[PDB]
């Protein structure tokens, strides 16, 4: 009586993959037939490969402010190569070793296909002309206008463009005049209510202005011939010319090279938990700024001495986790989630609780490089430390 | 679907489509096989020495 | 209690290639809808394969001065053959053998396809003919002008 | 996107375009198997002389 087993393979196709996709539009207008070309990365810049979109990843619209499919659906697959989607995504043997090991894969996109729907005059329908993609159209709009982006709005980039004069061609010439306080008015939403430009109750000193080079010199050269040297005096006396960038950010915060907020300065760190909801050892409701909320990883949770000592509950990295949404904006953060289902067993009502704050630019994934899986390589914030007998 | 501070004539009007990859599944392409075998025999013989 | 080991080969398809490509525009016009007919060559002159690139290698606009795909972004991918993108580009025994001894492969770039587009007067916009390529106006160019 | 100083009438616009090569990727071809194998037998030899 035998007893055989065998484990064959080909080392030019060891794998195959396949990848879970969403497309997402953030623009103005709509695109209609879409079909992005996107490769896979491995690693540093190795592409294994690159597929433009079959008919099954066909978005047949996708509206601003959208997704494709929806995000209440599961994510489409991408995982064919031939024209027909009958040959799959493949990697080799080498490729295979490394992506087990090191984890590292990414998706670039490189452009987007898409259709142009227009207006018929005749019976005022709409119709897409599969003639005309938005590839002809982009490179014009990117060359004759302005470029501001914004994040005065729940701290996320919103950019847009504005018709603005090239002062070296005969058809630039024709268009209006553009201001840089008229373009944000009719751009964002800006307005002056008594005579000073605000963005929804938010003066306009409250944002700074960072530009690119041959902006910032051309604005440099209008600064000076005005003979004027604040940029907020003068908002209404700067010509917009095509070809600039100009980056309108909330000036409290520190952001990183993607332009996302990820830490305030202090002051207004400590400034964010005045009215309290909820103190007990129990949970805690709070109402929180909203533009602060996001910028932070989490709380701890310790306990203050009358001697002086702290009982440092979130130790770790791991369980910074702290917040728990819920329905009225406030998160509960409840301190049964890591304590065994237990409440805070303070032994003396002359104590006091003691929460501080981890930010992003401190926030640490990996443990240090001995043995410290611990908070001694962050930085943390003071912000709540009451008395120990109005908790209960 | 144009947005409505597009529709102002010095406001252009375009789309920023962008993919992002919520999951990848590789499958390790590799195939495998037992077997199991039974073998019966009976020898008679005989030598005249 | 036995242990067996195995390998196999073939000598017309010992290994596949796989080349990363990135294109570039030095002139003074846009180019539309670009497809580069490229060459895969071994040493001195034994040229492997001639690829025109099939539809996941194509650029939609090449502007003056820009790359596609831009330099934040890793190259694509050319790695078949077939007019469906479904059939591997392939070398023998000896090209494999003097390719890992040698480690000379170069890329040679025969011609590039790809469109022209022109203002409309209508409407104002601008329209990519798909009927009329730039090999028919370069030629023109080369032979009235100086450089 | 036609650059400025061909906006002359005597300079002209045309595309020079130039793929380079940034990284070769071949993937050796082959196939490779391995087998475990164990096997147990009995014989009872009645003989006679």
């Amino acid at each position: 009586r035998t007893w055989a087993e065998t484990m064959g393979l080909n080392t030019a196709d060891t794998a195959r993959l396949n990848a879970n996709i969403r497309y997402v539009n953030t623009g103005t207008a709509p695109i209609y037939n879409v079909l992005p070309t996107t490769s896979l990365v491995l690693g540093k810049n190795q592409t294994l490969a690159t597929i433009k979109a079959k008919e099954n990843q066909l978005s047949q619209i996708l509206a601003p402010n959208n997704y494709y499919p929806s995000k209440n659906l599961a994510p489409i697959a991408l995982n064919a190569q031939d024209d027909f989607s009958s040959t799959p995504i493949t990697m080799n043997y080498n490729q295979f070793l490394e992506l087990e090991k090191t984890k590292q894969l990414r998706l670039d996109t490189d452009q987007v296909y898409g259709n142009i729907a227009t207006y018929n005059f005749e019976n005022g329908r709409v119709r897409v002309d599969t003639g005309s993609n938005w590839s002809e159209v982009l490179p014009q709009i990117q060359e004759t206008t302005a470029r501001i982006i914004f994040n005065g709005k729940d701290l996320n980039l919103v950019e847009r463009r504005i018709a603005a004069v090239n002062p070296s061609d005969p058809l630039e010439t024709t268009k209006p005049d553009m201001t840089l306080k008229e373009a944000l008015k009719i751009a964002f939403g800006f307005n002056e209510p008594n005579g000073n430009l605000q963005y929804q109750g938010k003066d306009i000193t409250e944002f700074d202005f960072n530009f690119d080079q041959q902006t910032s010199q051309n604005i440099k050269n209008q600064l000076a011939e005005l003979n004027a040297t604040n940029i907020y005096t003068v908002l209404d006396k700067i010509k917009l010319n095509a070809k600039m960038n100009i980056l309108i950010r909330d000036k409290r915060f520190h952001y990183d090279r993607n332009n996302i907020a990820v830490g305030a300065d202090e002051s207004v760190v400590k400034e964010a938990h005045r009215e309290v909801i909820n103190s007990s050892t129990e949970g805690l409701l709070l109402n929180i700024d909203k533009d602060i909320r996001k910028i932070l990883s989490g709380y701890i949770v310790e306990i203050e001495d009358t001697e002086g000592l702290k009982e440092v509950i979130n130790d770790r990295y791991d369980m910074l986790n702290i917040s728990s949404l819920r329905q009225d904006g406030k998160t509960f953060i409840d301190f049964k989630k890591y304590n065994d289902k237990l409440p805070l067993y303070i032994s003396n009502p002359n104590y006091k609780v003691n929460v501080y704050a981890v930010t992003k630019e401190n926030t640490i994934i990996n443990p240090s490089e001995n043995g410290d899986t611990s908070t001694n390589g962050i930085k943390k914030i003071l912000i709540f430390s009451k008395k120990g007998y109005e908790i209960g | 679907n144009v947005s409505p501070e597009a529709r102002h004539p010095l406001v252009a009007a375009y789309p920023i489509v962008h993919v992002d990859m919520e999951n990848i599944i590789l499958s390790k392409n590799e195939d495998q096989s037992t077997q199991n075998t039974d073998s019966q025999t009976r020898t008679i013989s005989k030598n005249t020495s």
